[PDB]
C-alpha cells in the first residue's frame, strides 16, 4: 500500500496517529517533496476502506494505491467516514472518556464551511476544528 | 422480550417515540394495579457517585414497590476507574442505576457491565432520562395526550438539561406549540431551535409569561440558579420568570405547572392552593416512571 | 454444621477442614440460589471504617439471602466505647458484620455481642478473613485444587493484610511452592517465612515476574501504595512489579491473574482482554465466599 | 546529514521526540530494511556534536554521514553527552518540572549494568532504563 | 493643593481625571526616586476580609517601602463591619481592604471617620488599585494614554478589571477600543452607551488575529470556566487564547497586559517575546499603590 | 562574599569555603549585633508548605536585621503555576526565602527570580541547606571545629533530609567518623555510604545507642515518624532509637545533644536538666545561621 499526495505536516501526523512505524514491514518516508507533498510508502500491508477513510479529515484529497503485486492493484480516494476513533480528544474536559480505558469516537456530519463532530459519550457537538486544535 | 428488555437507559435521543409510549403506559398500568413482588430476588445497585437525595429516594422507593432489594451508595464531594468499579459491581448485582458528575458516565457503564442493564441517574449536564419520563407521564396524565398541546418553558433554558431533554422528547410528537420565556442570557439554544424548525414545529419567544397565560395547557418552571449571572442581573430579571397566584386569572382550566424541583424564588407558596399545581404529583409520578423503566428492563413478559 | 454461632475473626482461627466447609458451600449455593434461607433475618452492617469495595459485596450476599440489613457507614474521624456500641446492637439484630479502624475490634465485639456472631470486615493490619476466603474458592475454582500449586505473589508483602492470611491459609495446604516478588523494602516479613520453614514448604525470593512466570498457576498482584516509600524510591524499582500484557508469552493456559482490588498501576489494562484476567471474577466470587459464611453462622441445615 | 543503522523502532522515535519533521527540508525515512535496520536523511541540515550526542540513548551504535557536498564529507558515530535536556522525562511525580514551563534536565554518569540519570530540579538519580519506560 | 489628602479610594468612578493624573504623576515620581521612610511611624491596617495573596503582596509591600508598619488579617473562605471599622480605625492611621460583599469599603467610609479607606476589591464592584497599576503602565510603555488603539480580549462581561480600565480610559482623548470576547461575555451595554456619549471609537472583534496589526495595547482577562459549561467553553476557547505566531502583525510598541493569574489564555512562548509584559505591569502594582498611600497620609508631598 | 546575589538551594552547590565564610559571620553577628544592615530591604517569606517552626526563625533573623517582611503560608491544598508567581513577586522584592511541598522548586524559581537570589526554606525531601548550616554552627560553636570528630546520627536515617545534608556536609571535613544508628528499616541509604567511601571516610553501624555513648562528641537524634512501619513494628523496635538522661553516664564532657525538632518520644524531658542538652540552643544558633545567610546575599561589605 502507498499513499500519494500528503499535505506538508500531515506525513508525521499520519505516522503518529495512526501507529504506522508499530509493524516489521518495510516502511518508505518522504516530506516535503515537488507538488510541497508527502509520501508514505509500506510494504505488503492492506488497508480497509475505513482506514484510507479514517485518512479524509487530515490528508482529504490524497491517493492510496497498492504495489504489494509489483504493479497498480487498487486505486482509492480518502471519503468522509460517519465515525472516527482512536485519534481524537475530546475537547470537554470533564468527559468520562479521558480518566478511563476506552476509546475515543465522535460522530461525523458535513455542514458548510464545517465539520461536526459528536462524541460518543458526553454527547456533545464541536467543530473538527476545534478538536483538532487541541 | 419487549423492546427495552435487558437495554440500556442513557439518552432521551436513544429512545424511540415508539418506545416512549410503552413506559408511559406501563407506568399508568403499574400505578393502576400494583405489582409489588414483579421483582423479588433481585438486586439493584443505587449507585450516586454524585450525590442527590431528591433522586435517589424516589429511585430506590420505585426500587422496593416492585419488592427488590437494594445497594448502592452516596459519596460526597475516584481513583478507581469508573471501568474497573463497574466491571466489579456488574457481577454483584442484576441491575445499576448510577449518577455520575462526569458526561458519558452512563454510556461508559454500558462497555463495562456486561449484560448488567444500566439505567441513568442524570450524567452531569448531558442526559436525565428519568426525569424526562417522569414529566412526560406528568403531562400525559393531566393534559390526555402529547400531541396538539401549548407547552411554556420558562427559567434557565441555557444550562437546564431537563428542559433540553423535554423540548426534545417533546419533538417526537406531532402539533405541539412551544413558548420559550427565558432572559436572554439564558435563552434556549440553538441546537433546539434548528431542531425544531427541521420538523416545522412552531416556537416562539416572550419576555414573560403574561403573553401566553391566556392559551397555555403546559407551564413548566425551572430553576433559575443564580451563580449563572452576577447577583445584579439576577435581581434586575428574575421579576419577569416568577409565578404568583396572580398570574393564573387567564389560565385554562385544564393547565397544570410543573417544576423537576426543588423551587427556590421561581414559584411563590400561594400557587400551590391553586388546581394548577402538579408539582409535586409530577415528582409523586416519578414513583412509577421509573417504576415502569425498572420493571421493562428486568422482565420479558409484562402482565399490563 | 461446627461454625454454627461461632464467629469469624481471624484465619488462624479457622481450622482446615472449616475451610473446606465454607468453598463447598460457596460452591453449592453458587450453583442454586437459595433466595430465603435468611428470610426474615436482620443483620448489622456496621462499617466503622467506611468501605464502599467491601460493604456493597457484603450487603449484596445478604440481600441474596433474602435477609433485611441496617447499618452505617461513619466519616473519617478519630465518645461511646466499642463495647457499648456492640452491647446495645447485639440487641437489635442477629448477625454482625463490621469493618473497623483498630485491630482487634473484632476480637472485643465477640466479648460484648453474647450469641449474636461477628464477622470481620477487616480490623485494620491484622486480619481480613473474607477476602481470603474469595481468593481460596477462586484459586480452587480455576485450579480444581488447592494443593500442589505454583503461587506467586507480587507487590506490597510487607504490609499486606490480604496476603499474609492467604499464605497462612494455603500453608494448611499440601506441596504448594511460594514465588515472593517484591522489593527489598516490602519484603515478605521473618514470621511468615519462618512459619513456612516450620511445616517444610518451599518457598523462594525473585526480583522479577519474568523469572516465575513459566511455571505459575496463580498470580497474586497486590497494591503497592506509593507513600510506604517517597515517590521517588517507588519510581525507581516499581517496574519490576508491575504487569503488562507482553509478559504472559510463556504462562500456563491454566493460570490466572488475582487481585483483591482496586488497581492502580500495578495492572496494565491490556490484561483485560487475555483468558488469564480474573481478579473481577475473584470480586464476583466474593458475593458466594459471604453468602456460604453468613448461611453458615446463622443456619444449621443445609437446605 | 544521513544517518545509518539506527536500531529497530527507534527511527519514528528519534524523528518524534526531537522534533525532526519541524523543517521544510526533504526528509527521507526507511524503516525494518537490510542490516534489520533504520534511516533518516534530511537535506541542507546539520547537527553539532552535541545534538548527535543526544542520539546516544537511543541509537547506541549508529553512523552519520553528510550528503550537502555531494560526497561522504564526515563520518561520525554518538558519544554520550554530560546533559540530556528537553526530551527525558522525571518519573518522580512530585518534581516540580511536570507542571511548569521549564526544560527536563538530566546529568549523565555511567554505571557498570546501569546510566544514571540525574534530574536537574529534584536532584534524586533513576535508571535510564526506569526513565524511558515512562 | 492635593485634593486627595485624607480622602477615600472607592471607586474609579469617584475619582476624576485631575485626580488621575496626581496619581500616576506621584507614582512615575516615587519609582524613580524612592522615599523609602515617607510613612515612618505611620501604621497601616491591611484588612483582607476575602483573601487574596496576589493583591495583599503587593499592597503590604508598598507600605513597607514606604517605611510604613503593616498589621492586618487573611479571613479563611467563610460582629457587624460597621462595627469593626469603628474600633479598627482607632487603632491605625489607614485601611487597604478586600471584601466580598459589594459596597464594603464604601460603609467602612461612613465609619472610619477621619482614617481613610482604600478598597482591594469588593467583589464584582469596584477594584481602583488594578486599575491605576494597569494606566501607569499604558501610559510607560506607550508613553501616554490619549490617542491609542487598546484591545480588551476575554471574559468581559464579568471583569471588573475592564470595566474600570475603560471607564478610566474614557477620560482620556482619541481612544480606539476593539472588544474581542464571545456574545455570552459580551461588554456589557451600559459600557457602551458611556463609550457613544462621549463620541468614544469602538468596535466588536471575533478573534486577536483580526485587530492584530493596528492595535497598542492588548489586555488579556482570565475567562473563568465556571462562567460556561466546559463544552461551550472548548467550543470558544480557540478565538481568545493568544500565541507568539499570532504576533507577527503586532506594532513594535505594542505591548500585552494581563491583570493574573493567566491559566489558558497566553500561552507561555509569549514571555521571551518584547510584547509579554504582564509581569511588569504587576511590578508597576506597588509604585501605584506606594503612590496612592503618600498621597492619602500626608498634606505636603515635597517631590 | 563569593556568595553575593547568589542563590542558596542545594548543599551540594555551596564549597567548603562558602560553608566556612557562613559560619564566620554567624558568630560575627551574634557577638555583636548589626541591626540596621538589611533596613530598607523587603524579603518575601513565602511559605507554600506551612511551618511555623521554621518561618519563625527565619523572620526573626530577618527582623534582626532591620529589614520588613512580606509573606505568605497556604493552608494543606494540593491554578498559578509557580514560574508565575515568582516572576510576580520578584518584581516585588529584594530576596526570596521559600519551602515548598515539591522538590525542585527553589530552583525552578531561580530560573524565573531573575537576581532576586532565592533561599530555600527546604523542598520536601532533597534539600533543607539553613537546617545544615545552623546543625554546623552549633556543632562548630560546641566542640570548636568541624574535624575530626566521633558524631553519631539516630532515628530516621532513611527519609531524614536533615541527616543526609548534614553529613555530605561533614563529608567535607577531615578525620571524623560516623556511627549511624538505626533500624532496618530505616538504615542510611546506600548513595551515602558509597559517598563516605569514595573518601575513605570511617563509618559504621550500630544497633543502640549504648554501643557509642562513650565515644561521641555529637549526638544527633532525629525524629523516627511513626507512619513509617505500622504502630506494632515501631513500638516492638523503637526502644532501642530513645534516649533516657540514665543512658549519659559514661558520654564525654564536651558532648552535646542535637535534635532538629520537634522532639516527641525520642528524648525523654530529663535530658533538659543535663548540660548535654543543646537542641534549643540549636534553634536558638538558627537565627544567626540565617542572618549570616541573608547579609552574605544581600551585602558585599562586613559592616
Ligand atoms: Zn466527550
Ligand atoms: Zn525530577
Amino acid at each position: 500500500t502507498v499513499i500519494d499526495h500528503i499535505p506538508a505536516q500531515i506525513g508525521f501526523k499520519l505516522l503518529s496517529l495512526f501507529k504506522l512505524t508499530e509493524t516489521d514491514q518495510r516502511i518508505t518516508i518522504g516530506l516535503n517533496l515537488p507538488s510541497r507533498k508527502d509520501l508514505i510508502k509500506i510494504e505488503n500491508t492492506f488497508l480497509s476502506e475505513d482506514q484510507v477513510d479514517q485518512l479524509a479529515l487530515y490528508a482529504p484529497q490524497a491517493t492510496v494505491n497498492r504495489i504489494d503485486n509489483y504493479e497498480v492493484v487498487g486505486k482509492s480516494r480518502p471519503s468522509l467516514p460517519e465515525r472516527i476513533d482512536n485519534v481524537l480528544v475530546c475537547p470537554n474536559s470533564n468527559c468520562i472518556s479521558h480518566a478511563e480505558p476506552v476509546s475515543s469516537s465522535f460522530a461525523v456530519r458535513k455542514r458548510a464551511n464545517d465539520i461536526a463532530l459528536k462524541c460518543k459519550y458526553c454527547e456533545k457537538e464541536f467543530s473538527h476544528n476545534v478538536v483538532l486544535a487541541n | 422480550a419487549n423492546p427495552l428488555y435487558q437495554k440500556h437507559i442513557i439518552s432521551i435521543n436513544d429512545l424511540s417515540r415508539d418506545d416512549l409510549n410503552l413506559v408511559l403506559a406501563t407506568a399508568a398500568k403499574l400505578k393502576a394495579n400494583p405489582q409489588p413482588e414483579l421483582l423479588k430476588h433481585k438486586v439493584i445497585a443505587s449507585c450516586f457517585f454524585e450525590a442527590s437525595t431528591r433522586t435517589r429516594l424516589s429511585f430506590e422507593t420505585s426500587m422496593h414497590r416492585l419488592g427488590a432489594s437494594v445497594v448502592g451508595f452516596s459519596d460526597s464531594a475516584k481513583g478507581e476507574t469508573l471501568a474497573d468499579t463497574i466491571s466489579v459491581i456488574s457481577t454483584y448485582v442484576d441491575a445499576i442505576v448510577m449518577r455520575h458528575p462526569q458526561e458519558g458516565a452512563a454510556r461508559l457503564a454500558t462497555e463495562f457491565s456486561g449484560n448488567v442493564p444500566v439505567l441513568n441517574a442524570a450524567d452531569a449536564s448531558n442526559q436525565h432520562p428519568t426525569q424526562t419520563l417522569l414529566d412526560l407521564f406528568t403531562i400525559q396524565e393531566t393534559q390526555g395526550r402529547l400531541d396538539n398541546l401549548h407547552v411554556a418553558m420558562v427559567g434557565d433554558l441555557k444550562y437546564g438539561r431537563t428542559v433540553h431533554s423535554l423540548t426534545q422528547a417533546l419533538a417526537k410528537f406531532d402539533g405541539n406549540r412551544f413558548y420559550f420565556i427565558a432572559p436572554d442570557a439564558l435563552a434556549m439554544p440553538q441546537y433546539i431551535l434548528d431542531m425544531l424548525d427541521e420538523k416545522g414545529i412552531a416556537w416562539s419567544l416572550h419576555s414573560s409569561i403574561e403573553e401566553v397565560m391566556a392559551e397555555v395547557d403546559i407551564l413548566y418552571m425551572t430553576r433559575v440558579q443564580k451563580e449563572r449571572l452576577d447577583p445584579s442581573e439576577y435581581a434586575n430579571v428574575k421579576a419577569q420568570f416568577v409565578l404568583r397566584a396572580s398570574d393564573l386569572h387567564n389560565a385554562k382550566a385544564n393547565m397544570k405547572v410543573l417544576h423537576p424541583l426543588p423551587r427556590v424564588d421561581e414559584i411563590a407558596t400561594d400557587v400551590d392552593k391553586t388546581p394548577h399545581a402538579w408539582y409535586f404529583q409530577q415528582a409523586g409520578n416519578g414513583i412509577f416512571a421509573r417504576q415502569a423503566l425498572l420493571a421493562l428492563v428486568l422482565n420479558r413478559d409484562l402482565v399490563l
